[PDB]
């Protein structure tokens, strides 16, 4: 469901960086980077919820793995 | 249908008829372009007559 | 003769500022919900089935890849504009990940 | 303070996440101190090109 | 021409703005309401002579400016009367009305106007489809012959028959002076018409209509533009759409874009070139086309059935060219599929049979056909079987039996071939 | 051209330091002076200064090749400075 990300999506997500033209082969590009991101930051939480010994990841653990890299997050409960 | 697995190996054909079988599909499929040593084209044959 | 005249249509890029400003004025999320968080779900299923994810968590992480995505967009669209164009390119995304560290 | 001042040129009584991200983007020192943190809520700056312009 | 101003403005009731059916019509954003209304980040730049509010001017870096949208006092950093309110103002260009010679009342400027200065706002009832439609059934019935509807938006459009401005009266031109745009003003949309150009004074002012007929029967249009299409319509074209049928143009690899290309370079520039008809085949089109090797089967079902249905020497010429450039093996076995062969027979038969040519291009058509029946895979005479061309090898090859090259090549051929078989092969039931 | 290369597979060969240490030293004890006076400086620290400094110039001019290259050009500019620094977060 990577496809999911459809196409005006994330030509509103590089419209709010001020772009004014798109071209046609970016969006795989920029699909594959947000899968390698959101790859890494799940992982990081994931682990930090198996070694709390539970089964359901809070929004702590998302928030502390953001933080440990550098992606510090304000406003859920830091 | 070039795999590992075999549609013969389903049947009570023994593995020393299966060139039989397969030239018996290639040439119930009017195929013409087929030649006996090609082992390929026989299995793509017999594939395309039990699972069109 | 009842017939209409036509408005025609904008130059482009006209209706591409207006939505520039009108996208950086306001502040909602930009992603979908429900196909974020299937494909949350979906990278999570690869490590460990059974996984519940709060919704709280879900909108960090959707909050978190957008901020993500803006500022990668924001240094594309420099590379884009150093190198005399306005239409940014796969080589500019890969560029700024490059100086960013992101990518090896 | 400085949300609050921003709040105000925006004729408003609230504080939102909005003001908050713009009184700690456009005040330099503070734009330094809180250089890796996302605001959840508080959007972008404008800020739009000056060759990005038509002519 | 003498000045028809006064005439022209007793004819219809004069507005000062735009009227409105109903409140919800004509809103911009759709009714949206924009509470946070886009406010210019220009600082007023007063002259303190003139005591004239300067910003956002026509070199100004306005944003609402370029992006087709008026300042409002009360909201912008601006400040009031600034340079960008020209709709609200009222600030029209000066203006007369001149009778024409068959246009009617025309509109013409009174003083040279700048580049992409505004000339005047378009002015009418705003009204929504129905009203609309009820109106032109009206018209239409009384038989008037003007158009006075202009499309505000999806669903809203603009009548100028009863009231509205002077601008009812600006004429089609088909290489227009002036345009029309659409912009916003506050919550609210309106229509202005702008320079297109310098324009100067006594020069009508014109605009492209851009005409929806909604099924309305077409109009001729008496602009006098050395670039006009004669009617008025939004559309217009010429024989660049077909010259040969669809799947015969992409059998010789030829698109909408090469028919395109022949006829824009020819009858633009005073060469005749007939009207769509697939009946005579233009000879000097084909052999001006491009050709391209075929790698798609898709295609050659589409050469095969071009091969079945053109009888022109020179399309099948250029066909044969193209498969001669073709050496994709899969698009060969799908014409052997097709029977490619029992169509070369007939290409043959028609042309060095049956004598409508010359024996010297005959020959060469010869030796242009039978290379690639020498160079495609071949593995079984069941192939051939299903044309048995071999025979009209030897009728062709008997025929012109002074030709040696030919007789020499047709003789290889038919050994490469005789050398073919199916070795065994099961018999079937009958 | 050719020697630009040849300087090249040389120094990226060797391991010495390529800024001139008096100077460098100099420019420290110029720095520093403004922070605090009489300060003395471990030989060992100013041996660190230098060695930071020159790893993270490479990198720097690393980087600004790449954003040369990016525009279809080959010799650096400012511009390619700071956009340098503008992406890597710099102010
Ligand atoms: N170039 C042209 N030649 C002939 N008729 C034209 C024309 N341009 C516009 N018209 C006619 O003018 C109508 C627009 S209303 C224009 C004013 C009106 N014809 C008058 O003189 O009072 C159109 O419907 C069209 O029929
Ligand atoms: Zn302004
Ligand atoms: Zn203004
Ligand atoms: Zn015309």
């Amino acid at each position: 469901n990577i496809q999911g990300i459809t196409k005006p999506a994330i030509r509103r997500l590089a419209r709010r960086g001020g772009v004014k033209r798109i071209s046609g082969l970016i969006y795989e590009e920029t699909r594959g980077v947000l899968k390698v991101f959101l790859e890494n930051v799940i992982r990081d939480a994931v682990t930090y919820t198996e070694h709390a010994k539970r089964k359901t990841v809070t929004a702590m653990d998302v928030v502390y793995a953001l933080k440990r890299q550098g992606r510090t997050l304000y406003g859920f409960g830091g | 249908p070039q795999g590992e697995m075999d549609l013969l190996d389903s049947t009570r054909i023994h593995p020393e008829d299966y060139s039989l079988a397969r030239k018996m599909a290639a040439d119930a499929l009017d195929i013409e372009d087929i030649d006996d040593d090609d082992e390929s084209a026989m299995r793509n044959a017999i594939y395309e007559m039990v699972f069109p | 003769t009842g017939g209409v005249m036509k408005p025609h249509r904008y130059r482009p890029g006209t209706v591409a500022l207006r939505e520039i400003r009108r996208y950086q004025k306001s502040t909602e999320l930009l992603i979908r919900k429900l196909p974020f968080q299937r494909l949350v779900r979906e990278i999570a299923q690869d490590f460990k089935t059974d996984l519940r994810f709060q919704s709280a968590a879900i909108g960090a992480l959707q909050e978190a890849s957008e901020a993500y995505l803006v500022g990668l967009f924001e240094d594309t669209n420099l590379c884009a504009i150093h190198a005399k164009r306005v239409t940014i390119m796969p080589k500019d995304i890969q560029l700024a990940r490059r100086i960013r560290g992101e990518r090896a | 303070e400085l949300a609050g001042n921003a709040a105000r040129d925006n004729k408003k009584t609230r504080i939102i996440p909005r003001h908050l991200q713009l009184a700690i983007r456009n005040d330099e020192e503070l734009n330094k101190l809180l250089g890796r943190v996302t605001i959840a809520q508080g959007g972008v700056l404008p800020n739009i090109q000056a060759v990005l312009l038509p002519k | 021409p003498a000045d028809k101003t006064e005439e022209a403005l007793t004819t219809f009731k004069t507005l000062s703005q735009n009227s409105y059916q109903n409140k919800t019509l004509g809103n911009a954003h759709n009714g949206r309401s924009t509470a946070d209304g886009m406010s210019c980040d220009c600082e007023e730049n007063w002259d303190t002579v003139s005591g004239i509010n300067n910003a956002c001017g026509e070199y100004s870096e306005c944003i609402n400016r370029l992006t087709s949208i008026e300042c409002i006092s009360g909201t912008c950093s601006c400040g009031d009367d600034c340079q960008n309110q020209r709709f609200q103002k009222k600030q029209y260009a000066p203006i007369a009305v001149f009778e024409t010679e068959k246009k009617g009342y025309g509109v013409r400027a009174q003083a040279d106007i700048r580049q992409d200065a505004f000339i005047y706002e378009y002015l009418g009832e705003v009204i929504d489809e129905s009203t609309f439609r009820k109106r032109k059934e009206n018209y239409d019935n009384q038989g008037l012959e003007h158009f006075y509807f202009m499309m505000l938006q999806k669903g809203e459009f603009i009548d100028a028959t009863a009231k509205g401005g002077l601008g009812r009266f600006c004429n089609h031109s088909c290489r227009p002076n002036a345009y029309v745009d659409k912009w916003e003003v506050g919550n609210k949309l309106r229509m202005g018409i702008f320079a297109k150009r310098e324009i100067y004074k006594g020069e009508e002012i014109c605009f492209d209509y851009n005409v929806d007929r909604y099924g309305a029967n077409p109009q001729k249009c008496y602009c006098g533009e050395d670039n006009c299409i004669g009617f008025l319509g939004g559309r217009t074209q010429t024989d660049s759409a077909n010259i040969l049928p669809v799947p015969i143009a992409e059998a010789l690899g030829s698109t909408n874009a090469q028919e395109q290309r022949w006829v824009r370079l020819m009858k633009e520039q005073n060469k005749s070139i007939k009207a769509s008809d697939y009946s005579s085949i233009n000879e000097d089109y084909v052999n001006s086309l491009e050709m391209r090797p075929i790698a798609d089967k898709d295609e050659a079902s589409k050469v095969t059935s071009a091969l079945l249905k053109t009888q022109d020497y020179i399309i099948l010429r250029k066909l044969i060219e193209r498969v001669s450039l073709t050496k994709d093996p899969e698009v060969l076995k799908e014409i052997v599929r097709l029977r490619g062969y029992q169509c070369v027979a007939n290409i043959l038969t028609m042309i060095v049979l049956d004598q409508e040519q010359q024996q010297v291009d005959v020959e060469s058509f010869t030796l242009s056909v039978l290379d690639m029946l020498e160079s495609w895979p071949n593995s079984s005479r069941n192939r051939i079987s299903s044309s048995q061309i071999e025979s009209v090898l030897e009728s062709v090859k008997t025929k012109l039996k002074k030709i040696q090259p030919i007789g020499k090549k047709i003789n290889s051929l038919l050994n490469s071939w005789s050398k073919l078989e199916i070795s065994y092969k099961i018999p079937k039931s009958q």
